[PDB]
């Protein structure tokens, strides 16, 4: 297997520094011309960098220009990018991308992409999230969590230690006015099977270590 | 720079549909085109090198076309988990550019949604907000209204919407929608009310609930 295993994004306040580092295995990163690629949120594909399996040939696309700096350890087969000065307009998700390597000819389309790491831009904190039951009340019933205030993104849901997949919608994050994101994760259940079976939502939040588990029942009145 | 107009921005096209995307690039690149798809959260996976040589392991209805200028992207027959964004890049010459893109939507029949509502947990109302939630779940199409009542009174700018991928089985979304208000203004009020406006429905479909009521 032939994979690119990228590392260090994170969240940093304007102007900050960032390293993101790729790590190659499988092949020989010398053999390769390396690029960076990058996406802000819902918009398009955007070349960020290259170098040369010589570190011969860097170039720059002129937003990062001088902000920038493309490099190579060859010896750890390993692809860098320095982050100095960051801005807003520099927040996304960042691809390590392999280009296809042939001699006669050319061939700059890529290969290989890393999973991607996030970059956020921003003058917020990391925040955990609180969360809370959307509970099932009264031959489907459905419930779910709300995964509320926290920062930066991602978060991921899953069900009974995902044991629980069929009928799963976790919905995309929404920015509140608050300059926080909140998200809801919901899951529908035959309502039969209702007060027999245990349904734990375990959310994680890497940003901050952050491990919450909720267990999600339907609630009776017993007050005061 | 060479620039890449993409022609749709945005496709509705059923399953077995023959569906054809271009890519008209601001210089003439000859065969230097990629084409990848890419499903959202996940990286572009590379469809078409050299205008069009498949790359290994991409089902043969994905098909490329073009020479010099204006180039096409091509699914012959549409399947339901090609719902995707695409983008063609030129490798003619640094920098390297991609399309704006085209989002790849599946036509099916339309589906009405099931709505849910779902009170403030306690707990979230011990900290002082209230958070109302509304599903509507696995409908088609993706156009719908969601209009919140509290005792009676249309809401206005204090909501938020969030819409699922489409489905890569039946083509159809799920969508949130959350009231969001202090708990003082919360406790104001007895019915809180969901109304749900949608083509698959004859008429309006209205989930809501009593403040606290088993
Ligand atoms: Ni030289
Ligand atoms: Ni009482």
């Amino acid at each position: 297997e032939v994979q690119l295993v990228e590392s260090g994004g994170g969240l940093v306040q304007p102007g900050g520094s960032l390293r993101l580092s790729c790590a190659a295995s499988g092949f020989t990163l010398r053999s390769y011309s390396m690029n960076w690629v990058r996406q802000a949120p819902g918009k398009g594909l955007e070349w960020v960098s290259y170098i040369s399996r010589s570190s011969h040939t860097i170039f720059y696309a002129d937003s990062v220009k001088g902000r920038f700096t493309i490099s190579r350890d060859n010896a750890k087969n390993s692809l860098y990018l320095q982050m100095d000065s960051l801005r807003d307009e520099d927040t996304a998700m960042y691809y390590c991308a392999r280009v296809y390597s042939s001699g006669w000819h050319v061939s700059d389309y890529f290969d290989y992409w890393g999973q991607g790491i996030l970059v956020t831009v921003s003058s917020a904190s990391t925040k955990g999230p609180s969360v809370f039951p959307l509970a099932p009340s009264s031959g489907t019933a459905a419930l779910g969590c709300l995964v509320k205030d926290y920062f930066p993104e991602p978060v991921t849901v899953s069900w009974n230690s995902g044991a629980l997949t069929s009928g799963v919608h976790t919905f995309p994050a929404v920015l509140q006015s608050s300059g926080l994101y909140s998200l809801s994760s919901v899951v529908t259940v035959p309502s039969s099977s209702l007060g027999t079976q245990t349904y734990i939502c375990n959310v994680n939040h890497k940003p901050s270590n952050t491990k919450v588990d909720k267990k999600v029942e339907p609630k009776s009145c017993h007050h005061h | 720079a060479i620039q890449l107009t993409q022609s749709p921005s945005s496709l509705s096209a059923s399953v077995g549909d023959r569906v054809t995307i271009t890519c008209r690039a601001s210089q003439g690149i000859s065969s230097a085109l990629a084409w990848y798809q890419q499903k959202p959260g996940k990286a572009p996976k590379l469809l078409i090198y050299d205008a069009s040589s498949l790359e290994s392991g991409v089902p043969s209805r994905f098909s490329g076309s073009g020479s010099g200028t204006d180039f096409t992207l091509t699914i012959s027959s549409l399947q339901p988990e090609d719902f995707a964004t695409y983008y063609c890049q030129q490798f003619n010459s640094y920098p390297l550019t991609f399309g704006g893109g085209t989002k790849v939507e599946i036509k099916r029949t339309v589906a009405a949604p099931s709505v849910f509502i779902f009170p403030p947990s306690d707990e979230q109302l011990k900290s002082g907000t209230a958070s109302v939630v509304c599903l509507l779940n696995n409908f088609y199409p993706r156009e719908a209204k969601v209009q919140w009542k509290v005792d009676n009174a249309l809401q206005s700018g204090n909501s938020q919407e969030s819409v699922t991928e489409q489905d890569s089985k039946d083509s159809t979304y799920s969508l949130s929608s959350t009231l969001t208000l202090s708990k003082a203004d919360y406790e104001k009020h007895k019915v809180y009310a969901c109304e749900v406006t949608h083509q698959g429905l004859s008429s309006p479909v209205t989930k809501s609930f009593n403040r606290g009521e088993c």
